């Protein structure tokens, strides 16, 4: 809606150099009022565009830690068992 | 996009209204807010999803504690 | 399978491929075509970084 209201102003033009009435001019006007309006809607739609960015970070952050966490995890998991306990009991068969 | 070039226009517009160069300088200048516009409820459903991650994540750490 | 379904579950799928089925080691997913078989794949892989 905010093209043809650019095009009306340079078609009226075009008709009034060449000559071509009052009314189309008002018809000029509520376009221009309206224009104005859906410019500023545009501008809030954008800010809300930037908030959402903002927390898609957030939420790549808390993932990123997360991964952290589960490699911490395999970590411990490949430090430590059956086989010691049996190492154990043979070592106990071998001091008595 | 950019709201201080609209009143720009619209003042000559107004002259030429009231009464080739003239009309050839708003056509120059809208031709740019064609440039401009084109180049540049619905928010609110995406606002609450994004949302609805951070809150399950909340509610995990919130399992470990309880 | 703990280290790829969080970078899986980060990233975009597309839509026909969010279904899949994570088998022991593995992600198998499957989409229906032709020729006897199933468009079904195996992946599995290792970095993430």
């Amino acid at each position: 809606q905010l093209y043809e209201d650019l095009c009306r102003y340079e078609d009226t033009l075009s008709k009034l150099v060449e000559s071509p009435n009052l009314d189309i001019a008002k018809d000029l006007i509520r376009t221009d009022e309206a224009l104005f309006e859906n410019v500023k809607l545009l501008a809030e739609y954008d800010n809300i565009y930037r908030n959402l960015q903002k927390i898609d970070k957030d939420s790549e952050e808390l993932d990123s830690k997360t991964r952290k966490i589960l490699e911490i995890l395999n970590e411990c998991h490949d430090e430590l068992x059956x086989x010691x306990x049996x190492x154990x009991x043979x070592x106990x068969x071998x001091x008595x | 996009s950019n709201g201080e070039f609209i009143p720009h226009i619209f003042y000559s517009l107004h002259q030429i209204r009231k009464d080739e160069t003239l009309t050839g300088s708003i056509r120059h200048r809208l031709k740019l807010c064609k440039s401009l516009i084109s180049e540049n409820s619905e928010w609110q459903d995406i606002i609450h999803q994004r949302e609805q991650e951070l809150q399950i994540k909340r509610d995990v750490l919130d399992d470990l504690y309880r | 399978n703990l280290t790829v379904s969080i970078k899986i579950a980060l990233m975009n799928i597309p839509k026909p491929l969010n279904s899949y089925h994570i088998k022991n080691g593995r992600i198998y997913f499957t989409v229906p075509n032709e020729f006897e078989i199933q468009l079904s794949t195996v992946n599995r892989q290792s970095p993430l970084f």
